[PDB]
């Protein structure tokens, strides 16, 4: 959840 | 803006 | 052997106040330090080795929030990092970045004023015109000291992703600023354009197992750099092969831990070049190595920061403490390194001893010249703090030693602690 | 009538940058009225060092004060010019830098030689001297100008100046010491060049810093036109050699980029020994930006080459060559080669440029990129001509 690599996959 | 070739500034 | 360290001061104390970077400049005689609201407090030392106390120096606006519309999201003005030039003239420069833009403040200082006018007043009263025979052109007189900033340049636009570092190149005209894909290259008087010398975003984002997470310049040499990545692998790059970077010249890596966390903690959150340049310091969640360059395929060093907390990972991750990043700084003679930790909790190594000790930035200590007292963490003798009383919220992740002096600042979240040798 | 100047004179104070700036572009009409020993005893000190410091006001600032010779009484007083001038070449802007120290060369020729030792050189000894690298970056465009027309012990001064500078711990300063070797060699004598100005440029020619090696050179090109044909081989070959052999890319672009300036310096005889082996490198480097700045230079390097041996050499030596670039992976290097490649066929001629060349063309228009086809397209003058 709280992962950078995460985040980017969830926003791209 | 941002490009893959080099810029004249670093060439 | 250990360096007797005394509390100095203290400054500071909301979230828009906790200080969120720390940085000496070149000489040491500034230090400045950013926050989550996006401003920048300066501080200079008191130059009555030199011990002198640091005073608020300068203050400004460094970011503003901002929306963007595009893509309707806000835009925090955390400042994320800040970095000096090299002093040009009088006036002092520095690098200022948040997760999109990095600008270039001027602090400069002003003692005289213009005076004199010839259809007014200094108070503003105006007079007739027609009665003005005589010209008279302004002169400038004295006045008391005051400092002033002002953005003389706006790096913006180049970066999809949030910013995590910015490097300024050894040549004196280049510096680099990395997002957690790309890492473009300036020129420090060049805002409207940039060149993309690194590029590791795949093709499709569904196949994304890797991400930048530190880049630096090598202190000496031009044309070197390094970036790590959360898979824990640092890449060193010479620019001279060829103008893109996408092959690195150098890979570092290390081949009973394998715990379900283990792809979390190899996470590099910071990465130091030693003031020699012959060493390079990764800090990853736990532990902190130090890698000889021309050893790629294991650290020379490696220091434990908190080894209790490897047991409880668990907790940690559950309230999100696991992902925290914090950084590590060499000494000026490159024998002792610091890091952070929790509880207020930072801790030294020295490299030529193997020696450590654990130091706490608290005000129970708040006397100047009062030796810090050594901290010992068990999982309990007289003296000993249990690690299940360790406050997790308080985290030094932000510290910075002075680059010649026995001077270290430690921000907590919300004050910045100077320590100082014994003298 | 005197009031449309006070008006100027106070928006000298205006914290409206525009009208500010206005007024800074008037400043001939506010001297003109005040007049010559107003001018240089109330304008000038408030002009020395301002506070208000946008590069566009202080751009302006510096343009004007090169002008203003005879508002401050000719050249028996253009000394009091230096001053101003003397702050604007040490701020950090770049261009006021570059503005400030035209304006200084420009007043420097006003100067009678009795006032360039006693007002003019100890500036620029403060400026080489300075504590801050600025100064010193500025102090190194000052030294051209001031060297002809003093006496020889100023004379040795000025070198021994030049060559700290060029010795100097600050990249910044050392980069401009090399971009300004090229011009002090051509008022030094040639003894001096050769024994002073080669030390410095071979070692400015392998510093560090790549930034400072790839303005070697540009050195090289200034140099090598000084020197005798026969002193090259033993004064400048060597260093230009290393260049084209830089591990820098950087180095090597400026190489190709000034290749064709390098053979008409060093000369036919050296161009067939040294030039032809380092340009067929130079088509092969692993960098494309090289491989592209060289493709330029393909047509005017073989136009160059001695009638003895132009069109042996082209044949056998860069023609090759040539037919690796136009199968090169780079869209870019195939591109260059495209806008000159059709300029071969009145050297080689007819029965050359059928059997050899012509190949080449047909299969560049056949390329996917329509960049490469366009050039060719654009470039049919010359085949026509000749086939």
């Amino acid at each position: 959840h709280s992962s950078r690599l995460h985040q980017i996959k969830q926003e791209e | 803006h941002v490009t893959r070739r080099t810029p004249d500034y670093f060439l | 052997n250990d360096i007797q360290w005394c509390f100095s001061q203290v400054k500071g104390a909301a979230e828009a106040d906790i200080i969120s970077t720390v940085e000496f400049n070149h000489s040491g005689e500034l230090l400045a330090t950013g926050d989550k609201g996006g401003r920048v407090v300066i501080f200079q030392q008191e130059q009555e080795h030199s011990r002198g106390e640091y005073n608020v120096y300068s203050t400004f606006q460094s970011h503003e929030p901002e929306f963007d519309y595009l893509k309707s999201l806000e835009i925090e003005e955390k400042i994320n990092k800040i970095r000096w030039l090299p002093q040009k003239n009088a006036a002092q420069f520095l690098l200022s970045t948040n997760d999109k833009t990095i600008k270039l403040w001027k602090i400069s200082e002003r003692d005289k004023r213009p005076e004199g006018y010839n259809l007014k007043e200094e108070d503003g009263r105006y007079r007739d015109p027609t009665t003005v025979t005589t010209l008279r052109v302004p002169v400038f007189r004295p006045m008391d000291l005051m400092v002033e900033a002002s953005p003389r340049r706006i790096f913006a636009n180049a970066h999809t992703y949030h910013i995590n570092s910015i490097s300024i190149n050894s040549d004196y005209e280049t510096y680099l600023s990395a997002d957690d894909l790309r890492i473009n290259l300036w020129h420090l008087e060049i805002t409207d354009r940039s060149f993309n010398i690194v590029d590791i975003k795949p093709a499709n984002m569904e196949e994304l197992t890797e991400v930048i997470t530190a880049a630096e310049f090598h202190p000496n040499s031009c044309n070197t750099f390094v970036y790590s990545s959360s898979k824990g692998t640092i890449r060193l790059c010479d620019m001279r092969a060829s103008a893109l970077c996408d092959r690195h010249s150098k890979l570092f890596e290390e081949p009973s831990n394998r715990s379900f966390f283990s792809e979390i903690i190899s996470s590099i959150s910071d990465v130091k070049f030693s003031h020699s340049g012959r060493y390079m310091m990764t800090r990853d969640y736990l532990s902190v190595k130090i890698w000889d360059l021309n050893m790629e395929n294991r650290p020379v060093e490696t220091y434990q920061v908190h080894e209790y907390l490897r047991s409880k990972l668990c907790s940690l991750y559950e309230n999100d403490c696991i992902f925290d990043k914090f950084e590590c700084c060499w000494n000026g003679s490159d024998s002792v390194v610091m890091t952070g930790s929790y509880n207020n909790f930072f801790r030294m190594f020295d490299r030529n001893t193997k020696r450590d000790i654990t130091l706490e930035a608290s005000r129970e200590n708040n006397k100047p010249r009062t030796v810090l007292k050594p901290r010992k963490v068990c999982a309990r003798k007289k003296d000993e703090i249990s690690v299940d009383s360790l406050d997790f919220n308080k985290k030094i992740l932000h510290t910075a030693w002075h680059p010649k002096e026995n001077i270290i600042a430690v921000a907590t979240t919300n004050n910045l602690y100077i320590f100082q040798d014994k003298v | 009538s005197l009031y449309p100047i006070a008006v100027l004179i106070d928006e000298l104070r205006n914290e409206d940058v525009q009208l500010r700036l206005n007024s800074i572009k008037k400043l001939s009409t506010i001297a003109l009225a005040l007049g010559v020993e107003r001018t240089r005893s109330e304008l000038l000190p408030f002009l020395t060092d301002t506070i208000y410091d946008e590069d566009e006001v202080l751009l302006a600032l510096a343009e004007q004060l090169g002008t203003f010779t005879t508002l401050v009484g000719g050249p028996e007083y253009v000394h009091c010019l230096l001053p101003p001038l003397e702050s604007l070449a040490t701020v950090e802007e770049t261009v006021v830098r570059d503005k400030a120290v035209e304006s200084l060369r420009a007043i420097s020729h006003e100067h009678s030689p009795s006032d360039l030792e006693a007002h003019f050189v100890p500036l620029v000894k403060r400026l080489a001297g300075g504590d801050w690298f600025t100064s010193r970056t500025s102090a190194c465009g000052l030294f051209s100008v001031c060297y002809p027309r003093v006496s020889s012990a100023v004379k040795a001064e000025l070198r021994q100046y030049f060559r700290n500078l060029c010795s100097d711990d600050t990249p910044m300063v050392r980069r401009a010491a090399a971009s300004k070797l090229g011009e002090f060699a051509k008022v030094l004598e040639l003894d001096n060049v050769k024994s002073e100005i080669i030390p410095m440029f071979s070692n400015l020619a392998s510093d560090e810093q790549d930034s400072v090696r790839l303005l070697a050179v540009e050195a090289c090109v200034n140099i090598a036109q000084l020197l005798p044909q026969e002193d090259l081989e033993a004064l400048v070959m060597p260093t230009l050699r290393q260049a084209a052999e830089d591990k820098s890319w950087r180095v090597r672009y400026m190489v190709a980029d000034k290749f064709t300036e390098l053979q008409k310096a060093v000369g036919p005889e050296i161009t067939k020994t040294d030039l032809v082996p380092a340009f067929q490198n130079l088509m092969k480097d692993c960098e494309a930006e090289v491989r592209a700045a060289a493709s330029h230079k393909v047509k005017e390097f073989c136009e160059n080459l001695s009638a003895d041996c132009r069109e042996n050499v082209i044949m056998s030596q860069i023609l090759p060559c040539i037919k690796e670039l136009v199968s090169d992976a780079n869209q870019h290097v195939k591109s260059a080669l495209a806008s000159v490649i059709m300029g071969l066929s009145p050297i080689l001629g007819k029965d050359n440029t059928i059997e050899h060349l012509l190949p080449l063309f047909l299969a560049q228009l056949k390329d996917e990129c329509p960049e490469v086809r366009l050039n060719i397209i654009s470039n049919l003058d010359c085949v026509n001509e000749v086939i």
